[PDB]
């Protein structure tokens, strides 16, 4: 959870990406515009001789 | 009450053509 920087609209809550992902939200309860990014996710490879 | 009119004209419904007009935001999604 992130604060989100572009200015949303007064009515409009939630961001939207290009995949319709929502990567920011406004808080029901207070009152803020935070930006949405994943949590990291990779693939371990062992290097080994 | 609620008086009424007389002597009105026909509204004759002529037409004008709406361009580009009648556009509203569907959703409440910031984009």
């Amino acid at each position: 959870l992130t604060p989100s920087s572009k200015r949303f609209q007064p009515f409009q809550q939630f961001g939207r990406d290009v995949s319709d992902f929502t990567d920011s939200v406004r808080d029901p309860k207070t009152s803020e515009i935070l930006d949405i990014s994943p949590c990291s996710f990779g693939g371990v490879s062992v290097i080994t001789p | 009450k609620c008086l009424d009119f007389d002597d009105r004209t026909p509204p004759a419904n002529t037409q004008f053509l709406s361009s580009h007009r009648g556009v509203y935001y569907p959703d409440d999604i910031f984009r």
